[PDB]
RNA sequence: CAAUCUAAAAGGGCGUCCCCCGCCCAAGACAG
RNA sequence: ACGUCGUCUCUUCCCAUCCUGGCGGUGCAGCAGCCGCCAAGGGUGGGGCUGCCCGCCCAUUAAAGGGGAACGUGAGAUGGGUUCAGACCGUCGCGAGACAGGUCGGUCUCUACCUGUCGGGGGCGCUGGCCGCCUGAGGGGAAGGUGCCCUCAGUACGAGAGG
């Protein structure tokens, strides 16, 4: 599964550029410090591999 | 809770299982149908008996498509209905209730209607129609009052049954009113209402069975290893926990049958003009002979063998309508 | 061991005279002063953090030991043993008792229920007062964030609410 | 905190006529007309006082807390979108991305239909709201146009959402041992003005 | 892929049930089997109800009488004959003189190479491999 | 609007109202 | 003097959810699996063994969840165990006897007064009496639940196997 750089950048922004709250699982903005839903700071960034 | 899971015994959606308040079905729901012309949305007929027919399956996707299959059918004895009155309905602004605003009667009602009604010697129909017209602009629904003609049926009784049937088919209330007024004093035959091959709902009071025990009434099990049990086996073991006390959901003996029921999506196989072609040479058992029009329905219908049955346009029709062409009834078991 | 809530509150007199107590348990804390303990090198440290009790109560010996392990490990890893002094400030003098049916613990322990209810030794605890210092740290001001984190981890192991007070020496 | 009085001003651009109507004790209806059309927005149950001053919209709050004060910047931002909406319009651009099955996007009347998404036999059908124009540029790009930025952005978001599978149908975003997975869909890529 | 049978299974009054002893109608070695299970979307029952099967249904059986190396072994089989009268969807009422099953693999392929006696059309339509060996179909 | 009497902890939250301290900005601070 | 285990029968409630509905994460390629959240409308079955309960096991299955109701329900049943009087064994006791160790046998009472529940009747009222046709406040409902096959397609995915 291969995409040219222009489409790869779009896909990474939309599918791989956010955080997951370890406390409640909620999706959060990539630069957030607290979860939008439960206001926890236990946020994990979702990472694209390889 | 239960030691081993299983569904409850019998429905509580027909609670209370009392005798029907009336032997004539009282229909709560009438569908909104777009037929392109005004028409009655229902008909009333007498259940005559059951037969079976060889019908060609006309469902193209069906595994039996094009084959001859045997189907149990119910015969309805359907003399024309006599239209006696027209009633108009509006909505009460206080609560939104549908309320009758007036009605116009035929001037000379048939003598058999006097067996059930307190009528004047003559109705002054023109005044009643004039008064009715004043409520035209607030009308939301129009229904005709029809009387059966049991003398023309195989029962041969004289006292008719009277009920309201709405007029539908077009969304315009005014044309429905004009069509209903044109029907005053005339008869309506089954072919004026339905077309062969269409689906109908049927409403009737079911056959009466008297007082029945809990085994038959609710399907509770006979106590297993039946001979072991002192004080009988056709019973529940317990009649409840300690609390709450006897609940209304506990199965109990009582009246069984003689309830009003509605069944959906029964196909009309044939609407005949003369019942001699469908009446068995022995007659219909416990009913008699059919001399006028009849309706052949696919499947079974609630009610005993002389019950008045109301057919209406379906309120839960399936997504795919039946084929437009009339179904091919090759042979009926009452024939040679 | 029972849940620590069973021995949290101060419900009677201190029970510490080991010459009158048969089978008083041995203290299971190996060291109480960690890091750089020599007074000469402690003169380099100029800050003091304290984990201070907020309520009165009894802290079991194993909770003090669990708190001591997590904080000292954190400081050893992130600050370095030459750059801090950590002292567990309270000693578990009080002996805890339990009334349970047991064998090889005396004939009276074989009677069930509340008959002869005085318990056999079950552990040790420190009786602390509000404002009492549980842990005491001496460190250099550059490591303030790390010392606060170490004491936050220690507090999560303790049965009573505490608070961290940072002051200069 | 607490605000005794705070005011904000939004300058009305040339050719734009703004009417403010009080439809209730704290309700407003703001009608904005420009060369490209007329927008109507409702501000209901609001503490912001809305008024016109010789070519500006004046927004004020009195005796306000943080909750009420925060609405001045919001209403200024909404009004600015309305002014640009009737003078320059809004264009949201979408990109069609597929891995193996090429999507077929077409506009039929007021229906937008996407076919062959991931080789599915089902057809994604969306209803195009009044005031929104959708044009398919080539096979890769979709453009949504209009004067109501909220309406245009919401529809563009709906197209993207329609291609995001959920529940048991959601594909793995990453491939075996960590590469790109099955990432097919329509993605909003940016916005700009018509003019 | 393999040849497909008909997608439908109309209601049939079941003829055999758990612990029924049924003769085998093939040359696979087994002669008499005990029914110990019903397989498929129609096997589910309710409290106290014993699961049962009719012509065309697949069952789980244990060889009771037969060759020594098959005794006490668990197999799958298809009901091909049934004494219990049943109504076909076209309305015909059918009954056989005896009950019979045919040993198959879980995918429906017969173990033996020949089927003895008549075979109900329900069995042959649902299982094309059985239709191949059925000399007489009714 | 105390108790009998039907309740709640460790912990998390600038969610919101408020108090104090340290530092930057002397319009060359924070954000792009 | 509140009938002592279990089971049968029958009803309802809880949710800390086994399946079915929705969503998310994954060390989620696919097929599967694992983990969290909402959700109690419906389902949660058939057998072997034991007096059981529990548990182990067999063939299925979408799955074959767990709890409460005077350890729901013996004036409803059953009576296998436990737990009377007879008897045998082992052990203990000088003895008569004892053992919550094993074992064989061993009466399950009542015409329902009140209430409840289920169905069936008589009357009075409804602003003078009556007939017929209607309305619909509220009340009940699980009236429906849930699988399989073909096509999609040996396709997407994958090195292949598989799918
Ligand atoms: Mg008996
Ligand atoms: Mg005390
Ligand atoms: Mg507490
Ligand atoms: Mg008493
Ligand atoms: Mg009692
Ligand atoms: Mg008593
Ligand atoms: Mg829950
Ligand atoms: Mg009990
Ligand atoms: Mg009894
Ligand atoms: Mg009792
Ligand atoms: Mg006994
Ligand atoms: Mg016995
Ligand atoms: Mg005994
Ligand atoms: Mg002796
Ligand atoms: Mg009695
Ligand atoms: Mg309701
Ligand atoms: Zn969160």
């Amino acid at each position: 599964i291969t995409l040219d750089p222009e489409k790869l950048a779009i896909v990474l922004q939309h599918r791989f550029n956010y955080k997951i709250c370890r406390n409640c699982g909620a999706r959060n903005p990539p630069d957030a410090e607290k979860c939008r839903r439960c206001r926890s700071r236990n946020l994990r960034p979702k990472k694209f591999k390889k | 809770g239960l030691k081993i899971n299983r569904p409850r015994r019998g429905s509580m959606g027909v609670y209370p299982r009392k005798r029907a308040a009336d032997i004539v079905p009282r229909v709560r729901t009438w569908p909104e149908v777009n037929l392109g012309k005004p028409t009655l949305l229902g008909f009333a007929a007498y259940k005559a008996g059951m037969l079976h027919a060889v019908v060609v399956d006309d469902r193209p996707t069906s595994p039996l498509y094009g084959k001859e299959v045997v189907k149990a059918v119910t015969v309805l004895d359907a003399p024309p209905l006599y239209v006696a009155a027209v009633r108009l309905y509006t909505l009460d602004p206080t609560n939104g209730y549908k309320v009758a605003v007036g009605e116009a009667w035929v001037s000379e009602p048939p003598a058999d209607l006097r067996r059930v009604l307190t009528l004047p010697e003559k109705f002054d129909t023109e005044k009643q129609l004039k008064a009715l017209e004043e409520y035209r602009d607030v009308a939301v629904d129009v229904r005709v009052l029809v009387a059966t003609q049991p003398r023309l049926s195989g029962i041969g009784k004289k006292t008719p049954e009277v009920l309201e049937i709405p007029v539908g088919g077009v969304p315009s209330i005014d044309e429905r009113i004009n069509f209903a007024i044109s029907l005053l004093g005339k008869t309506v035959s089954p072919k004026d209402v339905f077309t062969p091959g269409q689906l109908v709902d049927v409403i009737a009071v079911t056959k009466g069975k008297g007082y029945q025990g809990v085994v038959k009434r609710f399907g509770v099990t006979i106590l297993p290893r039946w001979h072991k049990h002192r004080k009988g086996h056709r019973r529940t073991g317990t009649i409840g926990p300690q609390a709450p006390a006897l609940m209304f959901t506990q199965p109990r003996p009582g009246q069984m049958g003689f309830h009003q029921r509605t069944e959906y999506n029964k196909r009309i196989l044939k609407i005949g003009d003369n019942g001699a072609e469908i009446t068995p040479k022995s007659g219909f058992p416990h009913y008699g002979v059919i001399k006028g029009p009849y309706i052949l329905l696919q499947g079974s219908v609630p009610g005993a063998r002389k019950r008045l049955v109301v057919l209406r346009y379906p309120v839960r029709p399936p997504k795919k309508a039946p084929p437009a062409a009339e179904p091919q009834v090759v042979w009926v078991s009452s024939q040679s | 061991a029972r849940p620590a809530r069973c021995y949290r509150r101060i419900k009677g007199p201190p029970y510490t005279r080991e010459e009158y107590i048969h089978g008083a348990p041995m203290i299971q804390i190996p060291k109480f002063d960690m890091g750089t303990t020599s007074a000469a090198a402690r003169a380099a440290f100029t800050m003091v953090a304290k984990l201070v009790a907020e309520e009165r109560g009894q802290i079991r010996m194993q909770a003090l030991e669990a708190a001591r392990q997590i904080s000292s490990k954190y400081l050893t890893k992130y600050v370095g043993d030459a750059n801090y002094y950590l002292r567990l400030n309270v000693v578990p003098h009080h002996v805890l008792r339990e009334n349970r049916m047991l064998a090889m613990a005396g004939a009276d322990r074989l009677q069930e229920g509340m008959r002869l209810a005085f318990g056999s030794p079950a552990g040790r605890a420190a009786r602390v007062e509000p404002g009492q210092v549980i842990f005491y740290v001496e460190f250099k001001p550059e490591h303030l964030a790390h010392v606060k984190e170490a004491l936050r981890r220690a507090a999560s192991k303790l049965p009573i609410p505490t608070r961290i007070v940072v002051e200069p020496k | 905190m607490h605000v005794v009085y705070a005011v904000e001003e939004v300058p009305i651009p040339d050719g734009v006529k703004v009417a403010i109507e009080k439809t209730g004790p704290f309700d407003y209806v703001v009608k904005v007309k420009g060369p490209l059309g007329e927008l109507v927005k409702e501000f209901k149950n609001t503490p912001v006082i809305m008024s016109l001053s010789d070519g500006k919209v004046v927004l004020e709050v009195l005796n306000a807390k943080k909750r009420e004060y925060a609405l001045l910047g919001t209403y200024k931002g909404i009004l600015k979108n309305m002014f640009l909406g009737v003078t320059k319009g809004w264009r949201y651009k979408l990109k069609v991305i597929y891995t193996h099955f090429p999507m077929l996007v077409k506009v039929q009347g007021n229906q937008l239909t996407i076919e062959n998404f991931l080789g599915r036999k089902s057809k994604i059908v969306l209803e195009i709201p009044k005031g929104v124009k959708v044009e398919v540029k080539g096979k890769e790009d979709i453009v949504v146009e209009g004067i109501d930025r909220e309406l245009v952005s919401q529809f563009a978001a709906a197209i993207q959402a329609a291609t995001e599978l959920r529940g048991e149908e959601k594909p793995s975003p990453h491939g075996r041992e960590g590469g790109l997975g099955v990432v097919d869909g329509i993605y909003v890529v940016g916005y700009e003005h018509v003019k | 892929k393999r040849t497909v049978g008909v997608p439908y299974r109309f209601h049939v009054t079941p003829g055999i049930f758990m612990n029924s002893l049924v003769p085998v109608a093939d040359n696979s070695g087994a002669k008499l089997v005990r029914v110990i299970g019903v397989v498929g979307h129609y096997s589910k029952s309710v409290h106290r109800r014993i699961p049962g099967a009719g012509v065309g249904d697949m069952v789980v059986v244990v060889v009771r009488e037969g060759k020594p190396e098959l005794r006490k072994q668990i197999f799958r089989a298809i009901v091909v004959r049934q004494r219990r009268p049943y109504r076909r969807p076209d309305g015909t009422w059918v009954a056989f003189e005896d009950n019979a099953v045919v040993i198959v693999t879980p995918e429906g392929d017969p173990k033996g190479s020949e089927i003895h006696g008549p075979v109900a059309m329900e069995a042959t339509l649902r299982w094309p491999t059985i239709a191949n060996l059925a000399s007489i179909v009714v």
